[PDB]
């Protein structure tokens, strides 16, 4: 009468951990903090 | 100890008895055991609730 389901391992409790884990490397970049921005209405910005 | 009962009878004036003494018997209860195991892990123990 051990951890066998069959045998007894059905009167175990189920632990899980909700929080998902995000397992992608991404990547980091540092344009933004210097180049320009300028808002645009249209398709086009002409300078 | 088990018996019955003593027969009598009707008799006449000047007759001889007739003989009875009653018999016995003795019941007897022999005494008995049962069984019954369960093993047991000691992960199961501490795990299973």
């Amino acid at each position: 009468m051990g951890l066998t389901k069959a045998d007894g391992g059905y009167l175990v409790p189920f632990q899980l951990d909700p929080t998902v884990i995000i397992t992608s490397n991404g990547s980091l970049n540092d344009i933004r903090r210097f180049a320009r921005q300028v808002v645009a209405t249209g398709d086009v910005w002409h300078g | 100890v088990s018996s019955a009962a003593v027969q009598w009878s009707w008799d006449a004036e000047f007759e001889e008895v007739s003989d009875d003494s009653p018999e016995f018997g003795q019941p007897e209860i022999p005494v008995k055991k049962a069984q019954g195991f369960v093993p047991i892990s000691i992960e199961a123990l501490q795990d299973e609730a």
